[PDB]
RNA sequence: UGGAGAGUUUGAUCCUGGCUCAGGGUGAACGCUGGCGGCGUGCCUAAGACAUGCAAGUCGUGCGGGCCGCGGGAUUUUACUCCGUGGUCAGCGGCGGACGGGUGAGUAACGCGUGGGUGACCUACCCGGAAGAGGGGGACAACCCGGGGAAACUCGGGCUAAUCCCCCAUGUGGACCCGCCCCUUGGGGUGUGUCCAAAGGGCUUUGCCCGCUUCCGGAUGGGCCCGCGUCCCAUCAGCUAGUUGGUGGGGUAAUGGCCCACCAAGGCGACGACGGGUAGCCGGUCUGAGAGGAUGGCCGGCCACAGGGGCACUGAGACACGGGCCCCACUCCUACGGGAGGCAGCAGUUAGGAAUCUUCCGCAAUGGGCGCAAGCCUGACGGAGCGACGCCGCUUGGAGGAAGAAGCCCUUCGGGGUGUAAACUCCUGAACCCGGGACGAAACCCCCGACGAGGGGACUGACGGUACCGGGGUAAUAGCGCCGGCCAACUCCGUGCCAGCAGCCGCGGUAAUACGGAGGGCGCGAGCGUUACCCGGAUUCACUGGGCGUAAAGGGCGUGUAGGCGGCCUGGGGCGUCCCAUGUGA
């Protein structure tokens, strides 16, 4: 099975591609808590039609540029803009951790 | 050319053979395909030879050159032995 | 090499009285009747309230020196019997008693198990027909244990194989006397032997 | 110190020197064809692309160019061509292109 | 180094053998060195733990 | 079927808490000691440098020669020349030299593990199935003639064969462009157009054997991509300009910023980017009650490397350990112009080091390359050699044998110990001597049959005159550590805070079970101790399983970002979670 995720788009800034931020938990192997983390994948849009806030499923493909391995499969909901605001906050933090 | 061979077991002073489907490009005792058998040429017991003919029979079916003391021990379980 | 050296002079110490030497070490001596206090300048002094270490080691020592076989082999026999499933216990003596050597003075045809020893090592013993000169040798159940018929005619053969007239022989062995052949029926329960030694101390000395 | 099978080096630089010269016509002739399309070319645009087709199967006969790095090559050449032939008039001589 | 034993013969060019094993009693003493390798004789006149101190089995009751 | 704790802070106590020990382990080393065998195991350091021999070739059934012989002819004038045949040499050509063997330097990486993907691919030899091989032409080495160099080698000229190279034809088929169907990433099919095949050799010679061509399928082996996993430092916090994406090219077997032109302004980072450190990864191994911790040596699997750095050629496959080119360093030759070399193959030498083997035997077996076969090659391999280095097995005897020798040691002077131990008496009979004597080896091959199935036949052993069997036969090696407590084992002398012991507590200052010796005792035993390293104990990094009022530990207090966590009722989804079946876990 070509391997399918899901996440939301979190940048259309390039031509033809979009940036999916992708979301998997999992029990912690020692401490066992439930654990999420996350990973962005670029995916292949070769038709500018995915935005900034869609859910999409992506799916394992044939390499399209160096680290663009994913196409987007399909829509899954538009909105969620509540889930790019979280990676937005989290990324203008950083200029706060340095000297 | 993969090959229906024997790849050595046993000990020092004891041999004791797996009859394998293996590439010949691979070391002698390494890993191998399939064993399909195992022959002991001492016959220090009463069972010093099996082949799973069947499986011999479909190697042989996609072009596997036996050794000839390989074939030798296929002969004997009536590999070829037909009709 | 198994021990070599004084015996019923463990006899001693032991505090128990050990059968190493059979024929004396069984009549007015294991020297033990003559002085029954441990061997060397203090033996005869008031002993010191023992350390839980010291018991559990001396009883160990006790069976261990019963069968003299040595610490390695004892000890990995004792692991073996762990392994093993049910009591653990009597297992180890399970596999103690299924030493050829032993079996063959259980049988009567040697009168210790130190002469038992040199009998199966000087191939005067077989299992099965076939000979077989290693004291360590595992009987095990079913298994006949001649003396070899070139070895019969010896005065010592003959002599121990008479001496079995009356005797009887432990449950889980059999003995025709004539043919100087006994059999290995089955492995001896705890209950069978009669040794003055509590196993529960020995598995607890393997547990540190 | 005298090992007979620098004999394989020898055989090499021919073979080395045999393919070389294979490839360069291949070269020298598509730049030729796809060059007279460029001006739009009758016959002899075609007639030497399918001198060229020719040379380039003939390589992968053997060693040279093997497989189907000799079908890319069609491929590129056959293309271009045709592309640049349409950009002027009409496939004229017929020579090598499906109607 | 520590030098361990009865008496022993090692003078300004000696060569030995260090092992390590703490003084205790002098600092900065943290190795010993093994008798009877290199240019350390053994102790002579020992009769017991002879294997520490490296000195060979003696021959008169033996 | 799995879980032990002790010593040490005080005058004493409880608690905290560190330290130390008892256990298991080893590619070891060092000391003392050392009898046998079997099976394992053996440069941890200098990925230092290397003498010498050996380590990948094979095919005359692809081709033509040279050289040394022998035989028969054309010849009866001895010049010329035809054929056959024995050695031998390379050359042309093929297939192999990409495997097998070595190593762990580099690498924190789709390198490795694990599970997937390839509509993005390749695969020599092998097997299956479909179809072919008809004309014609060319060159280059060998060989011959000349030239340069000291040598390594090299330049020029002339002839020649092929399964070497090329052109035309046939096109079962296949390739490409365009189109059209089906299918959906570049997967099938189909129509014009174009383009592409081939090699011969052997015969116990009209029919077989080895080959050659194109195509489809299988088998094996691989390339690429992806999810997840994979050590330390945050006293490394910001990193990036082929950088991130795009369009069009190039390159590949193939995807891809792999490379290039142009365009856009992007990409990554506290879930730790960038940097530094250290390291081949794994199956496993050691430890542990387990969870965990440590580890990756043997063996197998993958990677990476072949004096150091780059590079491409040939080829199915290499950017190629024993192929090529260039640069660097080191060694050797040199007629000073120039050359030669690459043991991390097997042995072996030297240097370093606490320390790590024979310049052995054999292709008999297994496996590998070429060969129709015979065979040839094979330091792969099978064996043997050496090291108690480890594991297991075995010996140094067995039964009698005194109120109990002597010597040595205690003593309360009566006695006690070593001690059935010895001496001595029977008994067995490791070593050693005599005899027989292997299994490993049935195939390749030859004969019958048909060169298939089946049957018959012959050869073949390094280990080895070994294992094993039979006859004879000698009482025939014991050591090392420990005895204050933890911990099993106590006394006499010597010694006097000395000499010394010492893992921790601590012993020694004239009665020391702690130092040295004696006797005696305890423990292991061809070993026993030491040092070093890992886990254990250590619930002393605490997930299982700890703590922070005074023992170490609550941030000086707030506000609040990311994050973590979230009351009661109903319904939908089923991501976590649970269950069944199945693939995988060599
Ligand atoms: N010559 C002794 C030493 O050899 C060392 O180098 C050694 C290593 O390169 C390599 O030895 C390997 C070793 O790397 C690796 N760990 C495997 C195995 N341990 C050794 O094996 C090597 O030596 C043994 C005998 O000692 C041989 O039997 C073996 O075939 C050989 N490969 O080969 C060399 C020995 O063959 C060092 N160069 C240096 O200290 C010195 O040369
Ligand atoms: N598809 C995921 C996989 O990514 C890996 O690469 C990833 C990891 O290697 C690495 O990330 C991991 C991180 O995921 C994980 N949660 C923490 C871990 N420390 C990180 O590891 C990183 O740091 C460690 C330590 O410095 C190093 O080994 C290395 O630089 C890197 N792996 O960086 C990448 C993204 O996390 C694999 N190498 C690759 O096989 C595969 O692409
Ligand atoms: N140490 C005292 C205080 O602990 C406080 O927090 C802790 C306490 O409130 C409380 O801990 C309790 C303890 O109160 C009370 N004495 C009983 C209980 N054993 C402890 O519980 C803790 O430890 C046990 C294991 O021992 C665990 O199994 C448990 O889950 C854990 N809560 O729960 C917290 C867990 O640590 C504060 N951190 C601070 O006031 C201070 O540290
Ligand atoms: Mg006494
Ligand atoms: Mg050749
Ligand atoms: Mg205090
Ligand atoms: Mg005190
Ligand atoms: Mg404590
Ligand atoms: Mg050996
Ligand atoms: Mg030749
Ligand atoms: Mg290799
Ligand atoms: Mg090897
Ligand atoms: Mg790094
Ligand atoms: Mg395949
Ligand atoms: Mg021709
Ligand atoms: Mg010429
Ligand atoms: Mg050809
Ligand atoms: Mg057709
Ligand atoms: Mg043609
Ligand atoms: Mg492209
Ligand atoms: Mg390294
Ligand atoms: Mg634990
Ligand atoms: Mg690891
Ligand atoms: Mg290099
Ligand atoms: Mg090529
Ligand atoms: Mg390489
Ligand atoms: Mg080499
Ligand atoms: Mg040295
Ligand atoms: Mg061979
Ligand atoms: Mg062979
Ligand atoms: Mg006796
Ligand atoms: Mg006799
Ligand atoms: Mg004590
Ligand atoms: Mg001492
Ligand atoms: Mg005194
Ligand atoms: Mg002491
Ligand atoms: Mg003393
Ligand atoms: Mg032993
Ligand atoms: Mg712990
Ligand atoms: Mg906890
Ligand atoms: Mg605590
Ligand atoms: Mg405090
Ligand atoms: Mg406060
Ligand atoms: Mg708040
Ligand atoms: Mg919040
Ligand atoms: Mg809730
Ligand atoms: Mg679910």
């Amino acid at each position: 099975p070509k391997k399918v995720l899901t996440g939301v788009v979190v940048s259309d800034k390039m031509q033809k591609t979009v940036t999916v931020l992708v979301e998997r938990q999992f029990p912690h192997p020692l401490y066992g808590k439930v654990i999420k983390r996350s990973k962005k994948y670029l995916a292949h849009d070769p038709e500018e039609k995915y935005k900034l806030g869609d859910v999409v499923e992506i799916i394992e493909s044939r390499p399209i540029s160096k680290r663009k391995r994913f196409r987007v499969l399909r829509l899954v909901e538009s909105g969620r803009m509540d889930l790019v605001e979280k990676y937005l906050i989290r990324r203008q933090n950083y200029e706060s951790l340095s000297k | 050319m993969v090959k229906i061979r024997l790849a050595r077991f046993g000990s020092k002073h004891n041999p004791h053979y797996r009859i394998v489907v293996t590439d010949a490009r691979r070391k002698r005792d390494g890993k191998y395909i399939e064993k399909i058998g195992y022959y002991d040429p001492r016959k220090t017991t009463p069972d010093w030879l099996k082949v799973d003919v069947e499986r011999a029979r479909y190697w042989l079916s996609v072009g596997a050159q036996p050794t000839d003391t390989a074939r030798r021990l296929l002969r004997q379980a009536g590999v070829f032995r037909q009709e | 090499g198994r021990y070599i050296g004084p015996v019923c002079r463990l006899c001693r110490r032991e505090g128990v009285k050990l059968y190493l030497k059979g024929e004396r070490c069984y009549s007015p001596k294991c020297a033990m009747e003559r002085r029954p206090y441990p061997p060397g300048q203090h033996g005869q002094k008031r002993a010191r309230r023992p350390s839980d270490y010291a018991v559990r080691l001396r009883e160990k020592q006790k069976l261990r020196r019963i069968y003299g076989i040595s610490e390695r082999q004892f000890r990995n026999l004792f692991e073996e019997a762990s392994k093993k499933k049910g009591v653990t216990g009597s297992v180890f003596l399970g596999l103690l008693e299924s030493r050829l050597d032993n079996v063959v003075y259980r049988l009567g045809f040697a009168v210790s198990r130190r002469q038992a020893r040199q009998l199966v090592r000087h191939g005067h013993i077989t299992v099965n027909g076939r000979r077989v000169d290693l004291p360590s040798y595992r009987v095990r159940p079913g298994d006949e244990i001649a003396v070899a018929e070139k070895s019969r005619n010896l005065e010592l053969i003959r002599q121990n194989l008479e001496a079995m007239k009356g005797r009887k022989v432990g449950p889980w062995l059999s003995l025709d006397v004539e043919g100087m052949k006994g059999k290995f029926l089955r492995l001896p329960d705890r209950e069978d032997l009669a040794l003055p030694v509590n196993e529960q101390l020995v598995i607890e000395f393997y547990s540190r | 110190r005298n090992l007979s099978a620098l004999k394989r080096h020898r055989q090499s630089l021919k073979r080395r020197l045999r393919n070389k010269a294979k490839k360069s016509a291949i070269k020298t002739l598509s730049k030729k064809a796809i060059q007279l399309a460029q001006e739009g070319k009758a016959e002899e645009a075609l007639k030497i692309m399918r001198k060229a087709e020719s040379l380039i199967d003939k390589a992968a006969k053997g060693s040279t160019l093997h497989k189907n790095a000799a079908a890319r090559r069609k491929s590129r050449l056959m293309r271009k061509v045709r592309q640049l032939l349409e950009a002027a008039g009409a496939p004229l001589i017929g020579g090598g292109l499906s109607a | 180094a520590y030098i361990p034993g009865e008496g022993h013969n090692l003078q300004e060019h000696s060569v030995v053998l260090i092992r390590g094993g703490r003084v205790k009693d002098l600092p900065g003493v943290r190795y010993h060195i093994v008798r009877g390798v290199y240019d350390a004789a053994g102790v002579k006149d020992r009769k017991k733990s002879r294997s520490k101190y490296g000195t060979k089995k003696p021959k008169e009751a033996a």
